[PDB]
């Protein structure tokens, strides 16, 4: 069991277990998740009206520094009502730690637009609206910033396919490019590699 | 540990505030540049004559999508589709069809150079090294028909050189 | 159920909105029209703007009524920049066919189209 | 020279001018909308149209607010 | 007939669609627009060309992946003609220099061409020949532009009488010839009665009709909707673009209807006016 | 046929004036602009074969698209390629750019520059090797030598 895979530290997880226990004890309005994986990492999992709260209180107190802004996405999960998953990743410069504030929504209701306190946040959130569609009410600037002017259908969602709807093609009929419906010169072939078996005993669900 | 730097002041001592003024109105460091540059210029420079002089590689370099064959025998590949399985574009496609021997074969192997990335998967991928990446690089070629290869083509393409795939593979068939 | 609309109370702010958005399309296309060195005229322009209108005028949900309003305002933004180019411009537009009607025995000639 | 029968006059050949109304048949009660045949899409249009005309902005709950020809007359003798 | 030559599913950028055009010129302009609405219907076009393959490589990406195909013609032999005529659907005849040149009159290109094409043609089997004619060319006089070009269509009717013989008007584009002439100017003025048919109608025409079956045999002339004065029109371009002997004689020369052939009613397109496609197409004036 | 003569001579007099520099331009969108930075490097040579390389779309003789094209990219390509000299060649480097390439089935993408502009030399890889793309300028350079423009026009 030692050589060749990974060992572990219990006191960083004792460490991280006792932490967010604290924070979910002195947040007690939007805690709903405080869960910690096997290597350390904290998560914790938030209703969606305590953005701002719950970030001006991460931001400072001297006990959760945390000024680095990262990766923002809302991972884009069906099956379910509240579908989408912004997730904000935090570190902190004084005590070198990575949270994970997975924050849940839906398809048309607003998350209150974490710009106010993180000013990194400005172009992930237009690149959010941009590629999902999830509003952002009291934001400076929402615009279309890594897709096409013209071109619009949320792209990274499950809905929208590989292919685009939309093909451009030069043409010197109107003597201009234009765009047309895609006729694409291969299938774009699907293996269907969900292999049975159960490679993983642990991780079963309970089924009906 | 850290090492930062821009930690001085300019020294007060007539010497060195004379020599900063020197520079300033003498023009030095810029005619020491202009020296290292001429030590640059007496120096040869290292070109090579391209047509004549070709630039070194290694014997695992990944070119021109040959195939292989057997020693006096028939085609190395047997259509087992685990190239086309791994390759990130798609750009094989292997159709196949056993023939009235009853040693199973193929019909169509295509190779698409516009979709291929020239990673190696399919060479590592091979069990009987049918497909090998090969040797030369030189395809530039003045229609977009002539840049899809049949298995014909690649069948020609490993018969105009075994000779050099076999001395690279028999070279490095330790590493791999 | 507790559902946060975005702007919209009824449809009459929708309705004000709606109405002023496109007061702003009217006299956003024939500055456009003259910057882009188009070749179309303006009447054509315009009842292809008010068709591409009433095309979508089966929404009575306020929400998505609301999203609508802003999506086209991002366009005009865009638009009455110079941001957008010729290509996206006439790219609204449909000049090259695209004959496609919807008649029975035409989709039967080219068939497997149902 | 700016009475109400000025602005009346300009107005009527202003809807002379509009293209799709057919006819004119100006009425003081004449209720464009529905005893004509015209859409609330060309009511803001004839609305932000003399607005083009001949002055002052006319927002959005005003130009709801009149759906008549002579109710515009008189809107705009209250403004002007 | 065989597969592949069956149309597939939708159109545009090779979905396999019906014909297979073999096509002469098509380096010109009304040939280009062909190659270009037959590119958008998704047709296999072989086209030879003569010149220099730098003209053939500007018109070369309007078709998708290995479409059109580019071979080789000569005015002289039959061998190359029928190589390239060897496997065609259907085949269009589109030449002509509108001045003559030290190897080549209006005699005997109108003339000899058709001839040893349509001698191949018949004799290799192919349907749908469509051969273009200027309009109004008779055995009359002033032009041996039109005289040689009514030989070519007594020619054309005779041998291989299924013939599509077209003709438009003196068509007007982005490319255009006599308003080309009307910007490049200095003048004179004279009176004739002209109508003016845009390029687009013509080439969406002509693939129509090639494309639809049974409307064969008959000859087609292409009608402008204005019908109007000469000088008055080179007022209008003068006004739409804002500045105050050959190819004169031919547009003083004749424009006239003829009620026996049809022309665009029996197609069903749409006709565009002068007015919005010249207002279109000039551009480059002063600013 | 001293008519002739002097046409062979002066059109292969011309014809080698234009294939002699042929100084491009380097429009180098992706990784294979980095790959024709490198055939710029002291190694490989572009002085030795006339070709300076140079930002100018005014006087581009030749132009390497490289990298990968984009819907985005397609309408600002085309208008670069307009404001240019009609004596002009394309080189379309890197699988990216002749044929769609790794990004072949994508959205936002054009399935290669075949779709925008007209190709003379294809040169595949990823990236083409800078040995490689200097022989395919090579091979453009012989295309260069098969061009009879001047016949075609006296025997015109
Ligand atoms: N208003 C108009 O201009 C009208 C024109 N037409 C007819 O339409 C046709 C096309 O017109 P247009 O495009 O303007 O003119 P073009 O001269 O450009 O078209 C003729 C084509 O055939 C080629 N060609 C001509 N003569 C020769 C030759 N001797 N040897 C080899 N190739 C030759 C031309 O050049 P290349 O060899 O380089 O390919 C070109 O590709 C003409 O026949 C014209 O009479 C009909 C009605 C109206
Ligand atoms: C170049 C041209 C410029 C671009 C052209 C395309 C522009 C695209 C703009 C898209 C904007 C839309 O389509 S939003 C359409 C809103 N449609 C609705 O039905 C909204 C709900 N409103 C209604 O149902 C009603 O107000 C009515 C029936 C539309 C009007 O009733 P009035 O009578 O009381
Ligand atoms: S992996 Fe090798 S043997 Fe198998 S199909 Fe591909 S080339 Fe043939
Ligand atoms: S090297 Fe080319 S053919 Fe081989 S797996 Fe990669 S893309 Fe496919
Ligand atoms: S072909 Fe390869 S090297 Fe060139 S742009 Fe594409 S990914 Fe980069």
């Amino acid at each position: 069991t030692r050589p060749t895979v990974r060992p572990r530290n219990d006191v960083a997880h004792k460490q991280l277990s006792a932490f967010g226990e604290y924070v979910a004890e002195i947040l007690p309005k939007y805690v709903q998740q405080v869960q910690v994986s096997c290597f350390s990492e904290l998560e914790i999992c938030i209703h969606p009206d305590g953005v701002i709260p719950v970030l001006t209180f991460l931001r400072d107190h001297s006990n959760a520094q945390f000024k680095s802004l990262a990766d923002l996405t809302a991972v884009d999960i069906p099956t379910r009502q509240n579908r989408f998953e912004i997730v904000y990743n935090l570190l902190s410069l004084r005590f070198n730690s990575r949270i994970r504030v997975k924050t849940y929504t839906d398809e048309l209701t607003p998350v209150e637009s974490s710009v106010s306190v993180y000013k990194a946040a400005n172009w992930y959130e237009r690149e959010i609206w941009d590629m999902f569609g999830v509003f952002f009410a009291n934001h400076p600037d929402l615009r279309r910033i890594l897709t096409d002017y013209g071109f619009e259908g949320h792209p990274f969602r499950k809905d929208f396919p590989l292919s685009g709807y939309v093909e451009l093609r030069y043409d010197d009929e109107v003597k201009r490019v234009v765009a047309e419906p895609v006729e694409l010169a291969q299938e774009f072939r699907k293996f269907d590699l969900n292999s049975p078996w159960e490679a993983f005993p642990a991780y079963r669900q309970p089924p009906e | 540990t850290y090492k930062y730097v821009n930690l001085r002041e300019p020294s007060m001592d007539m010497k060195s505030v004379t020599d900063r003024a020197a520079q300033t109105l003498l023009w030095t460091e810029l005619i020491r540049g202009l020296g290292m540059t001429l030590s640059y210029l007496f120096r040869e420079p290292a070109t090579i004559n391209y047509p004549f002089e070709k630039g070194p590689l290694s014997p695992r370099f990944r070119g021109e999508h040959a195939l292989r064959r057997y020693p006096s025998g028939e085609e190395r590949c047997i259509a087992c589709k685990l190239c086309e399985a791994v390759c990130p574009a798609q750009a094989i496609t292997i159709e196949a069809e056993p023939r009235a021997d009853g040693s199973r074969r193929t019909t169509r192997y295509d190779i698409d150079m516009t979709k291929c990335i020239y990673c190696g998967f399919c060479q590592e991928a091979c069990p009987v090294d049918a497909i090998v990446e090969g040797p030369n690089f030189e395809f530039s070629t003045e229609t977009h028909e002539e840049l899809l290869y049949n298995k014909e083509k690649l069948l020609n393409n490993g018969d105009k050189w075994e000779a050099e795939i076999a001395a690279n593979i028999q070279a490095d068939y330790l590493y791999r | 159920t507790s559902v946060k609309p975005i702007f919209s109370r009824d449809m009459n702010e929708a309705k004000r909105r709606v109405r002023e958005l496109y007061r702003a399309w009217y006299r956003e296309v024939p500055n456009t029209v003259h910057l882009f060195q188009l070749d179309i005229s303006v009447k054509q322009g315009r009842d292809k703007v008010r068709e591409m209108f009433k095309k979508n005028a089966h929404v009575t949900d306020p929400r998505v009524v609301d999203l609508l309003v802003i999506k086209g305002k991002m366009e005009l933004e865009e638009t009455i920049n110079v941001w957008k180019q010729r290509t996206h411009v006439m790219r609204f537009f449909h000049e090259t066919e695209a004959p496609r009607p919807k008649d029975f025995l035409s989709k039967f000639y080219v068939g497997h189209d149902p | 020279p700016l009475t109400l029968e000025g602005i009346k006059d300009r107005v009527l050949y202003v809807l002379k001018l509009y293209d799709k109304i057919d006819p004119e048949k100006l009425s003081v009660n004449s209720h464009f909308m529905k005893d004509l045949g015209l859409d609330s899409l060309d009511q803001v249009e004839i609305i932000m149209a003399m607005e083009d005309e001949f002055g002052f902005e006319i927002p959005d709950i005003d130009a709801e607010k009149l759906m008549c020809p002579q109710e515009i007359v008189d809107y705009i003798a209250d403004k002007k | 007939l065989h597969h592949a030559v069956i149309p597939h599913g939708k159109g545009g950028r090779s979905s396999v669609s019906g014909i297979v055009a073999t096509v002469f010129g098509a380096t010109g302009f009304l040939g280009r627009y062909l190659v270009n609405h037959l590119g958008r219907m998704g047709s296999q076009v072989i086209v030879p060309y003569r010149c220099e393959p730098y003209d053939t490589m500007h018109l070369r990406p309007m078709g998708d992946l290995g479409q059109i195909i580019f071979m080789d013609w000569n005015g002289r032999d039959k061998d190359s003609i029928r190589r390239a005529v060897e496997h065609s659907n259907v085949v269009i005849n589109l030449v002509g220099r509108e001045w003559e040149t030290k190897n080549f009159d209006f005699e005997d290109v109108f003339v000899k061409i058709p001839q040893a094409i349509a001698q191949v043609s018949k004799e290799a089997g192919v349907e749908k020949f469509i051969h273009i004619s200027h309009l109004n060319a008779d055995i009359k006089s002033s032009s041996k532009y039109l005289r040689n070009k009514a030989v070519g269509e007594k020619e054309v009717r005779e041998t291989f009488p299924e013939a599509t013989i077209i003709k438009p008007a003196d068509i007007f584009g982005r490319e255009d010839r006599f308003l080309n002439y009307f910007a490049n100017i200095r003048s004179l003025g004279k009176k004739t009665v002209k109508q003016p048919v845009y390029i687009v109608d013509v080439t969406k025409g002509i693939i129509n009709a090639i494309k639809d079956p049974d409307a064969r045999g008959k000859t087609f002339a292409f009608v402008g909707p204005n019908r109007y004065l000469l000088f008055d029109l080179v007022q209008y371009v003068f006004a739409v673009a804002h500045r105050p002997r050959d190819k004169v004689e031919r547009i003083h020369t004749t424009d006239r209807t003829l009620p026996h052939l049809p022309g665009l009613e029996d197609l069903g397109v749409q006709a565009t006016p002068l007015e919005l496609k010249a207002i279109e197409v000039l551009r480059r004036h002063r600013t | 046929s001293r008519g002739e003569y002097v046409v062979a001579k002066l059109d292969d007099l011309i014809n080698w004036a234009r294939r002699s520099s042929l100084w491009p331009m380097t429009f180098g969108l992706a990784c294979c602009a980095v790959e024709m930075m490198h055939m710029a490097a002291p190694r490989y040579d572009m002085d030795r074969f006339g070709v300076v390389f140079r930002a100018s779309p005014r006087q581009s003789d030749v132009m390497i698209v490289a990298g990968t094209l984009t819907n985005k990219m397609a309408p600002a390509l085309r208008k670069v390629y307009d404001q240019m000299p009609e004596p002009r060649y394309v080189v379309s480097m890197g699988s990216c750019a002749n044929g769609g390439g790794y990004y072949h089935y994508s959205y936002s993408v054009v399935r290669g520059c075949d779709r925008i502009v007209p190709v003379d030399i294809y040169v595949p890889g990823c990236p083409p090797t800078a040995e490689a793309l200097l022989y395919g300028i090579l091979q453009l350079q012989k295309k260069i030598k098969r061009e009879k423009r001047l016949r075609i026009w006296y025997r015109r």
